């Protein structure tokens, strides 16, 4: 079930973890083998999976057009890299000792659980207001002055690569 | 309902063969030029459905590499442009094949599972998706001068869209496809005559 | 030997200004012929 | 209703997820010598549900500001620690009893009693006024609390010292939300 | 069948690698010591060998007559 979950958190839904187009990832119903109290923490854990799926679906779709949208998604995968890498690790720890429960797996995500939520509305403002052109370099900047240290250190990376486009065009013109 | 209950490592080896472009595989049995996962495959874990999910994605990549292999086949078994275009495509496959072949070495001789070989192949499954869109405009089309002009012009347009590793691919794919024209153009200049075949050049004299 | 001139140009801003350095190989050659 | 069942549910009441149901966690049979210790041990969840809700309700609106958010964020690094201890305890349930649990969770009944009483003293404080109401908990003397709160202050007062080092060396104050004590007039 | 393969690629077929004067090199049938979906690559690899033998069968017979043809044969031995 562990390796079953670590795929559900990767973007592959199955029988245990059904997928709904509106709500998001969620557990189907009660399971006899597992306890009836875990049916909650998983639902708390899926609130993270829904973010990665809705992320990568948008990343692939590229949707609106413009280089500054292409580069934003190009950078959006970079901040999302430590999420994947930290997920590959969970399997290694479970491969060693077979006494680790979902509690430890839920504990390992820790930082990703408090980061995705704040970096979810930044995407929603784009797809809901048709933010076309260089105006992205402000809509992302107005959210770069956030208090959360992890976020203040995430969006700054995206702004650091999104400026690479302007810096490309600006030098090409001047 | 019965199922075959394949082991785990056997899947990765099969996935590598799909990446290689080989056909007639116990998994991913194509029917009409469209690779498709079987229905009785199951592992001890992954509840028989996630496996149908994860394989379904890799299958989508097999289509990109199976169709290209069908294209290269229909050139081997004097256009001077398609034949010069596949040699660029063919050259890319050999190097790509070496990375996949190398991985197979570390399987027979360290633990290796599904979620590791995929993430190890990220900078390849990215470069491959581009070709599914670049080649899609080189296959959707009758005269020999419009099939070669519209192809060669699609690259120079698709590169300006991408202006780093993806640009190095398209550029290295460009030069080996404009080599015919640059030859006849020079040959027309210094040797004073236009030596074309099948009226490939745009100047149909 | 034109293709064998474009490739060495890659050894010594991509495909738009870079391509604008290929033509000096095709233009000076022309200038001699018409001249 | 064995003793192993109560330890099965208590490890979930420590989080908010409910025999033990939901202000005390009234348990509903068993002997009196069990209900009493359960009611006592569950008091740690009611301190945990309240702190988690505060961080969540505020993590929804952007009205709190830069100083407020920093304090709210500081309440998560002091919750990952509380989410780790549970994992080690969870692995032993497969032996520990209620008496063993008391010597295990006697310290995190205090950290979950300063934090659950630090988020009520600063409720409507937005901006530097928050960084001044989490500093009025350092005059306590208790060497265990004065060395915990004097760390959350070192995170909450980082954005404040970010405007100050900006409004001193460059003179360019910028805060869409009014936090800095230097208010400009257009 | 590893060393069996290299010899078939040099002009010496065997029982597992049958030979035909019309088609060429080809895998005979299914073997239990080989993967069910592996025979594919061997047939593709055998097509490389089938060309090689028809080279030698043409070279040895030298068959048409003339010095330019004969010297074209030795020229084919260098490549």
């Amino acid at each position: 079930m562990i390796h079953e979950l670590l795929l559900a958190l990767s973007g592959y839904p199955g029988s245990i973890f059904t997928w709904n187009k509106r709500s998001g990832l969620q557990v189907s119903q009660d399971f006899p083998f597992l306890h009836p109290s875990e049916t909650s923490v998983l639902n708390r854990l899926c609130r993270l999976g829904t973010d990665y799926i809705r992320f990568t679906e948008f990343i692939e779709q590229y949707t609106l057009h413009g280089i500054y949208l292409r580069a934003f998604c190009t950078g959006l995968d970079s901040v999302l890299q430590p999420y994947r890498q930290a997920l590959l690790d969970l399997e290694q720890e479970f491969l060693g000792d077979p006494h680790l429960s979902i509690s430890h797996v839920n504990y390992f995500l820790d930082q990703f659980q408090l980061l995705f939520p704040s970096v979810m509305v930044v995407v929603e403002q784009i797809k809901s207001q048709k933010i076309h052109g260089c105006q992205i370099l402000e809509t992302v900047y107005k959210h770069s002055c956030g208090g959360l240290p992890p976020v203040r250190s995430a969006l700054e990376k995206i702004l650091a690569v999104c400026h690479g486009v302007m810096y490309k065009q600006l030098s090409a013109w001047m | 309902d019965d199922r075959v209950l394949v082991t785990e490592t056997q899947v990765i080896r099969e996935t590598l063969w799909l990446l290689s472009g080989v056909k007639k595989l116990f998994i991913f049995q194509l029917i009409d030029g469209k690779v498709t996962v079987r229905n009785n495959i199951i592992v001890t874990h992954l509840t028989h459905s996630c496996l149908r999910s994860v394989l379904e994605q890799i299958a989508a990549y097999g289509q990109v590499v199976f169709r290209l292999q069908e294209f290269i086949d229909e050139v081997m078994g004097p256009f001077r442009t398609y034949q010069a275009f596949m040699w660029a495509l063919y050259k890319y496959f050999i190097s790509f094949k070496e990375e996949l072949a190398e991985i197979e070495k570390c399987i027979i001789n360290t633990t290796i599972t599904l979620a590791i070989v995929v993430d190890k192949l990220a900078p390849r499954l990215s470069q491959l998706k581009v070709l599914h869109k670049v080649f899609s405009t080189g296959v959707a089309e009758t005269r020999n001068v419009v099939r070669a002009s519209h192809l060669l012009n699609t690259l120079y347009k698709a590169i300006l869209e991408y202006d780093e590793q993806t640009v190095s691919l398209l550029f290295s794919l460009w030069v080996e496809t404009v080599r015919p024209y640059l030859q006849t153009v020079d040959e027309w200049i210094v040797h004073g005559h236009l030596w074309d075949g099948a009226r490939e050049f745009i100047i149909q004299r | 030997e034109l293709d064998d001139v474009h490739d060495p140009l890659l050894a010594i801003t991509f495909e738009l200004t870079l391509r604008s350095c290929l033509y000096p190989h095709i233009d000076k050659q022309y200038l001699d012929c018409c001249g | 209703i064995t003793e192993a069942a109560l330890v099965r549910d208590i490890l979930y009441v420590f989080q908010g997820i409910d025999n033990i149901k939901m202000n005390c966690y009234k348990v509903e049979n068993l002997s009196r010598s069990l209900r009493d210790t359960a009611v006592r041990l569950s008091e740690l969840g009611w301190l945990h549900n309240k702190i988690r809700r505060y961080t969540d309700q505020r993590s929804l609106d952007r009205s709190f500001g830069l100083v407020g958010q920093s304090f709210c964020a500081a309440l998560h690094q002091e919750l990952r620690e509380y989410y780790r201890l549970l994992s080690v305890l969870h692995s032993q349930l497969q032996s520990l009893t209620l008496r063993r649990l008391l010597v295990w969770t006697y310290d995190p009944k205090i950290r979950l009693k300063t934090l659950a009483a630090l988020v009520d003293h600063c409720q409507g404080r937005k901006g530097g006024e928050l960084a001044s109401a989490v500093h009025a908990y350092t005059k306590t003397g208790d060497p265990y609390m004065r060395s915990l709160v004097q760390h959350i202050l070192s995170l909450v007062s980082h954005p404040v010292l970010s405007f100050l080092y900006r409004w001193i060396y460059d003179g360019e104050l910028e805060d869409t939300y009014h936090e800095f004590f230097v208010a400009s007039d257009p």
